[PDB]
């Protein structure tokens, strides 16, 4: 499977 | 709607479980890779990973 990308910038 | 081409088991509490050939609903999909997302198969909603799911009918 296609690997996983970063988490997204979290909001603050 | 998009479809899902690989299965994908939640790796956070609101990601969205998923298998292979489920359509989902793109409801966010401005903030990264991730992108939240509606099943139209199992009616849950959380956030998956944008290439494993491919644009559908």
């Amino acid at each position: 499977a296609p690997p996983l990308p970063p988490r997204n910038r979290p909001r603050l | 709607t998009f479809v899902a081409l690989y299965d994908y088991e939640s790796r956070t509490e609101t990601d969205l479980s998923f298998k292979k050939g489920e359509r989902l609903q793109i409801v966010n999909n401005t903030e990264g890779d991730w992108w939240l997302a509606h099943s139209l198969t199992t009616g849950r909603t959380g956030y998956i990973p944008s290439n494993y799911v491919a644009p559908s009918d």
